[PDB]
C-alpha cells in the first residue's frame, strides 16, 4: 500500500499562528490526496480535495499544497474552531490510506493546581483501595505524575487519564489512579504524587497520610 | 441529503464476527458507486477497510483485512452491513461508514479522485471478553490537603464497569462549571474505571451539596451519592470509666 | 530509447501542467495535441488548447523527431474534447467534440453532441488562409441507435477518400441488447454474469452505455461530408475506450484501451472496415494498471472504469510483433517500459524512467526511417521537479541485432 | 558532451563543407552563421550564407538545445565577410563586412571597407517584414587614425542601448607606433626585439597591420547610428585576432584569439570598454596548436600569423574558473577537448572525439538553466565518413559533484 | 612527424590510360596536400594544391582528389610527356614531408640485343679488367644478370647502371661492370652474363673466352 | 618572375660544414614570407630541410636536421645561403631552394595550405673524401659475340674519375643515333665510372672512325679515343728458323 506519514504527529499553536502540516508519501502520487478534518466526537470532515482545492463551506484560511511526494496543509490564520485531528487521505490507489493524524492545541501557558484525594472508607470496605492524583487546568499536555509511596517509587499499579483540550479556559486536567489492595494500603504511611509541569519552577508535591485526617 | 447512521453491538468477545449495518437514510444505495467503511483504532489514524458498490455486489477489501472482513448487502433495507471476524484486541476501533466519491476528470482518463464526502457518525466497537457489569462508583471526598490558592475540588471514582459509555452528570446537570468528566481507562482485571472531579471555592464547602450522577444505559444503573468531607473527631472520643 | 520532445511547443512553466495529448503518424507527417492548463491538471483552468500538424523529418543523427509545420488553436479552450486525427492527402484531418456542458464522456446526457473537425496542411503556404486551417462543418451525424457519437482516441486511418476516426457510441442503456450467459465467469467465482452489461458504462446505473468504434467521414460525399457511425463487433466486447485503428503493413490495426474489466491488452488486426470486426489478439502478458478494482492481469468479469490509455504498434506481422509503452505496474500508474512483445510474451523491453516514475497515457507509432523500424512514443512523465505531467516523446529504433 | 549539433542545419550531403561558423548566446537567444562552400573548403565555391536567430530550449532530459526560428541569407554570399552577433532587447543585431575583392583580412589593400549589418528578430512574427529582416545602412564608421575597420569575432556584447562587436582595424604599419624594447625577449633568445612589431600584421611587411578591438553602434544616435571603432590596450598586444566580448557573471569578458607568437589564451575580464582595457589572465596551461612556426605552448616574440580560434568562457569569477574547447595537439588542430581550467592548472577535461579527429576554431557560450552552468561548444569536427567539415555542438552540463 | 607513404613506387602504362597515384598520411591531414611533377633532371613542378584543384598551366588530363588520408592522383588520358615523378606534399604541419615518390613508365614490351664486350689491351696494361655486359634496348627495366665465369657464378663483384627511360623508343639499355684484376683475369677463361627478361623466352647467354679473338 | 639558381660546391669531403647558396633572381627576398630549403638524395623521395622568413631571422628546420642545419641570409647581395654541419655519406642529394607558398581561404583562419612554387635548378651535391680525379678512358672493341642479328655494338669505358658530371660526345657531337651515355656509380675506391657504347650495323664496322670526347671540367680533362677492333692475326705469326 501508499503510506501516508504525517508530520508532525501533533503540533500546538495559539489562535492566528500559521499552522503547516505534511503528509509525505511512501509512493509517489501526482496529485491524489484529500484532507480530513476530525473534530472531538464528531466525523471527520473533508477540507482540501485533490490536495489543491477549498471545499464548499470549509473557510478560506484552510489551504492546501504541493504534489508528488510532499503534501502540506497550511492553516493562515488559526483559529479557535480550527482545533481539531487533520488526516490527509489518498485516492491515488485501492487500498486508501490515511495518515496518522495531526492534532492541534493551544499555546497558552498555565500552571496545574495539584490535588489529592484519599480513598472513600465504603470504597475501604468494597475490597480495593484506589488513591488518585488530580491535577486541574495545566499546558502542556505532556507532564509527568510519578507515584512515591513512603518515599519509595512506586510502578506498574498506575493509571492516567487526561481529558481533551476544554474550550471555556484551554487547559487540562488530569487524575493519575493508583490502584492498590487493602494489605499493601495499611502497609505503608505516605502516599505521595509528584508533579513536574513546564508551567511550575519547582517540583510541586502534594501527599496525605492515612492517620491524618 | 444523504445521512449515515452505523448500528452494532458494541462489544464483541475475541474471535468472532462484528455485526455492523450502516443504515443509508436520504438516499438510496442504487446510486453511489461506492459504500466504504473506514475504522480508527483509539489514539491511532484511520484505516480503511473496504468498499461495496451498493449497485452491484462486488467487494474490494483491504489486503491487511482481506482474509477476514465480510460486506455484505440488503437493497430492501437500503443498508449495508460490516462482518469481521476472529477479532483482536487489536480491532477496537471506531467503525465509519463514509459515502465513497471519484472525482472524474478528462473521461479519457479513468483514474478518479478517492475520498469520503458524507460520513457516518460512527460507533465504538471494544474487543473484550469482560461481561456488561454496573458500575461501582466510590466519592472522593475533600481534605485539608485538597487546598490550593483557597480552592478544594471534589468528585466521585466510577470503578469496574463495563460496556461504554457512562455519562456523569452533577446535580442533575445543573452543575456545568468545573465539571470534569475523564475519559475511561482500562484496567488490568478488564473493566472501565474512569474519574469525575468539579472545581469549587473552598469556602462554599460543608454550605452546598455535590451528587455525581452516574448512568450506564448498557447495564442499567443508577448511582447517586452525596460527597461529604472526612470526619476526623469521631475516631478519638475514648470514655475514660474510673 | 532517445527523447526528442524539444521541437514542440510543449514545455510550460511550472504552474501550468500538460494534459489530453495527442500523436498520430501517417505518411511522414504528425499530428500533436494537447491541453495547457493553469495549475492543477484535474481542477486547472485551461489556458490553450494546440492542435498542431506536422511532419517527421531525420535530424542528423538518423534519429527521427517531430517538426510542426502547422499550427492551430481554437478560441474557446474550454470546449474542445477528445480530439482525434486523421491524415489524408497532404491534409491533415483532425475531427473534435464540442461540449459546453464540461467533458462529453462525463456529463453525456447533457453534452450537445456536436463535433467540429478541423483541417491541417502540412505543408502550410505562406497566404494560405483558407487553405491551412479550414474549420469544417458537421452538420449531419449519421448515429443509428447510438444517441450520441463522439471521436474518442488519438488517430484514425484511410482508404483513400475516406477517415475513419476511432469513435464511442453513447448508447442509452435500455436499448442495450447484452445477453447475460455471454458473460465470462467461467474461470473465477467473484464475478456475478450480469457484471459484463453494468460494467458495460460508466456508472453501472449510468444512463448511457459506450461502444467504441469508428466515424466514417467520406471526403466524396460533396460540399457536407457526413460523419457516419460504426460500432465495433460485439466479439469481446467491453466499455468504449479510446481507440486508435493504425495501418501497419498494409492492413489496419485497432488498438481499444482496456478501460474495463479486460484489463489485457485488446488490440488486433481489422478483419473488415465496415462493420469494424476486429481479430483481438489473445494476449496474456500485456496488461494496463487498473487503480481499485480492475488492476493489471485481471480478467474476471468485474464492475470498474479504471486503467489507462497505452497503445501498442504492430511493428511485425509475419512473426505478429507489437511494440509499445506499458506501465509495469499492478495498480500505481508508473515505471513506463517501452516493451516489444509478442502474444504470450514479452521479447524484450527497455525501462523510460526510473521504477517509481509515474506515467500516464502513452501513444506509440512506428514507422520506416530508411528501412529502420523506429518508434515514436509519446509518454506523460510525471516530472518530478517541478510535480507537473509533461508529455515526453521517445524514439526507439527496433533492433535487428540480439 | 552531448550532441545537440542536429539542431542546426549543419547536416548537408558530402558535397559540401561548413564552413566560416558563428554562435552567439544571450538571455536564451542564440545566433548561427556559416558558409556553405561546393567541394573544398578552401577553394570551394560558395553556395549559401546562413544567418540564423532562435532561441535555447529544453528537451525531456534537462539539455539546452538550438531553435533556429528566424534565418536570413544574403542574396550573395561571396560578399559578406566576418559577421559578429549582438542581442539587443529581442532583436539580433549581425553585423558583417562586404567584400568584392575577397576575404578583406587577405586582400586588405584593394578592400572598399564597407560593413552590413543586419537585424534579425529572435521573435519573429507572422508577417512582421521590416520587423524580421531590416539591413540597417552604416553610412557613418568612425574609424580614427584607422584606414579600414571590421567586425572580426564571432559574438559582442550590448551595453544597455550600446553594442560593441568584437572588431580589428586596419591600421597602416608606417603610421604603427610600438616601441621595440617592450618586446619580451629576455627569456628566449632566437627572438629578435623587432619580431614583436612586423608579427603585428598577417605579414612582417604588409601594408596594414590588424589591431583589435570592439565597435561602439550606439542605438540612440538616431535613424542612421555611427559604427565607433575602440582600440584596444597595449599591454600583452598582438595580431588582431577574431575577439568575443560576452557578458558573464556582470562583468564583461574579453577572449582575443592566439593569431600570433603569444600562441597562450588571450582573454581576460574587461576593466573599461572604451577605452577597451582587458586585464589578461595570466595563463599558463591553455594554450592553441599553431602550425608552423607558433606551435602551441609558445611564448617567444616571433612572427607568425597562426592559430585557431578556441574561446573560453568564464563560469567561475571567485575562483576565475572558465570553459571552452581546446585542440590538444602541438602543431595538428586536432583532437579537441572540452576542458575547464583555472589560470594554472586545468581541472577537468572531456575528449569530444577521438584521439586523431582533426577539429578547427571552436566557439563555447555558457549559461544557466534553471540555475545550472551548461555550456554550448561548436566545435568544427572533420567528419572522416564524409571527409568534409561540419561544425558539432556539444551540450556539457559544469558538474557540481567532482 | 607526418609520415607521407605513396602507392604504387613506381607504375608502368601505356599512352591514353588511366593512372591512379595514391598518397596516404600517417595523420590527418584535411585538404592540406599538393602534387608535383618532378621531370628528370628538372625542378619538380606544381600540378595539383589543396588535392583537389588544378594548377594554371596544367594539363585537364591530372586531376586530384580525396581528403583526410587517402589522396589520390588520377592522369585520365596519359601521354607521352608524363612519365616523370610525381610526389605528393603535406602543407598542414611542419616538417613538410613529401611523398617517396611515384615513378611512370611506358609500357611498350620489347627484346633486347645482347652484347659482351673483352677488357682492352691497355686496360689490361693498367692493371684491371673489367668485363662489361650490354643489354640494348628492352623491357621492363627491372631483369635479372648473373656474372659466369667458367661455369661459376660470381657475386659482389657487380656493379649495374641502366639509363633512364628513352622518348625516341621507351626502353632500356643495361650494363653490368665484372671488375676483377689482372692476375684475376688470367686466372680464368670463360666470362659470360646472364640474362633473364620477360620478353626473351630463354635466358641469352654472351660468353668469350680469353685464348679467343 | 622570380628565378632562383643554387650555388655551392659539388665536392664535399664527409664531417664539415657544407656551404650553398641560392642566389635570388627577379625578385627581393623583402617579399615572399618564407624560402625553404628542399633535398632529395639519389633513390629516395624529397624531404624539406628548413625556411627563412627573408624579411625576417627566424628560421624553422626538420627535426631530424634541426641539429646541424643553418640557414643563413643576405639582404646586400639578395641571396640566402644553407649550412649543413657534420654532412655524411647519407647527405648526398640535390638540394633545392624554393618559395614556400602559402594559400590562405577565410582569414579568420591562418592555417595556409604550404607549397613550393618556385623551385630552384638544384645542384647535386655528393659526400666523398676522394680527391678530384680525371677519367680514363679505355675501349670496348667488338669482337665475333659482339654481334646480334646482323648489329655489331662497341663503346667507350670511363675509369676512375671524379665528380660529376662527365660529357661523353661522339665524333665531335656528329653521332646522336643511339647514344646511351650510362650513368655512372659509386665503386668501393670511390672513384667513379660508366660505359658509354652505341649500337650501330655490323656492316659498318672498319669504315666509320668512332671517338668518344670525354669532358671533365672539375679536372679540366679532355680524353679522345678511338675504338678499333681487336686485331687477331699479328699474335700467331712465329717465325720457323732453319
Amino acid at each position: 500500500d501508499i503510506q501516508m506519514t504525517q508530520s508532525p504527529s501533533s503540533l500546538s499553536a495559539s489562535v492566528g499562528d500559521r499552522v503547516t502540516i505534511t503528509c509525505r508519501a511512501s509512493q509517489g502520487i501526482i496529485d491524489y490526496l484529500s484532507w480530513y478534518q476530525q473534530k472531538p466526537g464528531k466525523a471527520p470532515k473533508l477540507l482540501i480535495s485533490t490536495a489543491s482545492n477549498l471545499e464548499s463551506g470549509v473557510p478560506s484560511r484552510f489551504s492546501g499544497s504541493g504534489s508528488g511526494t510532499e503534501f502540506t496543509l497550511t492553516i493562515s490564520s488559526l483559529q479557535p474552531e480550527d482545533f481539531a485531528t487533520y488526516s490527509c487521505l489518498q485516492g491515488y490507489t485501492t487500498p486508501y490510506t490515511f495518515g496518522q493524524g495531526t492534532k492541534v492545541e493551544i499555546k497558552t501557558v498555565a500552571a496545574p493546581s495539584v490535588f489529592i484525594f484519599p480513598p472513600s472508607d465504603e470504597q475501604l470496605k468494597s475490597g480495593t483501595a484506589s488513591v488518585v492524583c488530580l491535577l486541574n487546568n495545566f499546558y502542556p499536555r505532556e507532564a509527568k505524575v510519578q507515584w512515591k509511596v513512603d518515599n519509595a517509587l512506586q510502578s506498574g499499579n498506575s493509571q492516567e487519564s487526561v481529558t481533551e483540550q476544554d474550550s471555556k479556559d484551554s487547559t487540562y486536567s488530569l487524575s493519575s489512579t493508583l490502584t492498590l489492595s487493602k494489605a499493601d494500603y495499611e502497609k505503608h504511611k505516605v502516599y505521595a504524587c509528584e508533579v513536574t509541569h513546564q508551567g511550575l519552577s519547582s517540583p510541586v508535591t502534594k501527599s496525605f497520610n492515612r492517620g491524618e485526617c | 441529503q444523504v445521512q449515515l447512521q452505523e448500528s452494532g453491538p458494541g462489544v464483541v468477545k475475541p474471535s468472532e464476527t462484528l455485526s455492523l449495518t450502516c443504515a443509508v437514510s436520504g438516499g438510496s444505495i442504487s446510486d453511489t458507486y461506492r459504500w466504504s467503511w473506514i475504522r480508527q483504532p483509539p489514539g491511532k489514524g484511520l484505516e480503511w477497510i473496504g468498499y461495496i458498490y451498493g449497485s452491484a455486489t462486488s467487494t474490494y477489501y483491504n489486503p491487511s483485512l482481506s482474509s477476514r472482513v465480510t460486506i455484505s448487502k440488503d437493497m430492501s433495507k437500503n443498508q449495508f452491513s460490516l462482518n469481521l471476524n476472529s477479532v483482536t484486541a487489536a480491532d477496537t476501533a471506531v467503525y465509519y461508514c463514509a459515502r465513497d466519491y471519484q472525482y472524474y476528470y478528462s473521461g479519457s482518463y479513468p483514474t478518479p479522485h478517492n475520498w469520503f464526502d458524507v460520513w457516518g457518525p460512527g460507533v465504538l466497537v471494544t474487543v473484550s471478553s469482560a461481561s456488561t457489569k454496573g458500575p461501582s462508583v466510590f466519592p472522593l471526598a475533600p481534605s485539608s490537603k485538597s487546598t490550593s490558592g483557597g480552592t478544594a475540588a471534589l468528585g466521585c471514582l466510577v470503578k469496574d464497569y463495563f460496556p461504554e459509555p457512562v455519562t456523569v452528570s452533577w446535580n442533575s446537570g445543573a452543575l456545568t462549571s468545573g465539571v470534569h468528566t475523564f475519559p475511561a481507562v482500562l484496567q488490568s482485571s478488564g473493566l472501565y474505571s474512569l474519574s469525575s472531579v468539579v472545581t469549587v471555592p473552598s469556602s462554599g464547602l460543608g454550605t452546598q451539596t455535590y451528587i455525581c450522577n452516574v448512568n450506564h444505559k448498557p447495564s442499567n444503573t443508577k448511582v447517586d451519592k452525596k460527597v461529604e468531607p472526612k470526619s476526623c473527631d469521631k475516631t478519638h472520643h475514648h470514655h475514660h470509666h474510673h | 530509447p532517445k527523447l526528442i520532445s524539444y521541437t514542440l511547443p510543449v514545455v510550460g512553466q511550472s504552474g501550468t501542467c500538460i494534459t489530453d495529448p495527442l500523436l498520430a503518424m501517417d505518411e511522414g507527417y504528425f499530428a500533436y495535441s494537447h491541453l495547457e492548463r493553469i495549475g492543477s491538471c484535474s481542477r486547472g483552468v485551461s489556458k490553450q488548447r494546440i492542435i498542431g500538424v506536422g511532419e517527421v523529418l531525420d535530424r542528423g543523427d538518423e534519429v527521427p523527431s517531430l517538426f510542426m509545420t502547422n499550427v492551430w488553436t481554437p478560441p474557446n479552450p474550454n470546449t474542445v474534447y477528445h480530439c482525434s486525427a486523421v491524415y489524408n492527402n497532404e491534409f491533415y484531418y483532425v475531427l473534435c467534440a464540442v461540449s459546453t456542458v464540461g467533458d462529453p464522456i462525463l456529463n453525456s446526457t447533457y453534452w450537445s453532441g456536436s463535433l467540429m473537425m478541423t483541417r491541417l496542411a502540412v505543408k502550410p503556404k505562406s497566404n494560405g488562409g483558407g487553405y491551412n486551417q479550414h474549420q469544417l462543418a458537421l452538420r449531419s451525424i449519421e448515429k443509428g441507435r447510438y444517441d450520441k457519437v463522439m471521436p474518442y482516441g488519438p488517430s484514425g486511418i484511410k482508404q483513400g477518400d475516406t477517415l475513419y476516426f476511432p469513435a464511442v457510441g453513447f448508447l442509452v442503456r435500455t436499448e442495450f441488447k447484452y445477453n447475460d450467459s455471454n458473460c465470462p465467469i467461467t474461470k473465477c467465482q467473484y464475478s456475478k454474469p450480469e457484471n459484463c452489461r453494468l460494467s458495460m458504462g460508466i456508472r453501472p446505473n449510468s444512463h448511457y452505455i459506450l461502444r467504441s468504434g469508428l466515424l466514417k467521414y467520406n471526403l466524396s460525399d460533396g460540399e457536407n461530408p457526413k460523419v457516419v457511425f460504426i460500432e465495433i463487433s460485439d466479439q469481446r466486447l467491453s466499455i468504449g475506450s479510446p481507440s486508435k485503428i493504425y495501418d501497419s503493413l498494409g492492413q489496419p490495426v485497432f488498438y481499444q484501451a482496456s478501460f474495463s474489466w479486460d484489463t489485457m491488452i485488446k488490440f488486433g488486426d481489422v478483419l473488415t472496415v465496415n462493420p469494424l470486426v476486429v481479430n483481438w489478439r489473445n494476449n496474456t502478458v500485456i496488461s494496463r494498471p487498473g487503480q481499485s478494482q480492475c488492476p493489471r492481469f485481471n480478467t474476471c468479469p468485474e464492475i470498474c472504469w479504471e486503467g489507462v490509455y497505452n497503445d501498442a504498434f504492430l511493428i511485425d506481422r509475419i512473426n505478429w510483433i507489437s511494440a509499445g509503452v506499458f506501465l509495469d505496474s499492478n495498480q500505481t500508474a508508473e515505471n513506463p517500459v517501452f516493451t516489444v512483445f509478442k502474444d504470450n510474451e514479452i521479447l524484450y523491453r527497455a525501462q523510460l524512467a526510473s521504477e517509481d516514475t509515474n506515467a500516464q497515457k502513452t501513444i506509440t507509432n512506428c514507422f520506416l526511417l530508411k528501412n529502420k523500424i523506429w518508434c515514436i512514443s509519446l509518454v506523460e512523465i510525471y516530472d518530478t521537479g517541478d510535480n507537473v505531467i509533461r508529455p515526453k516523446l521517445f524514439a526507439v529504433k527496433i533492433p535487428e541485432q540480439c
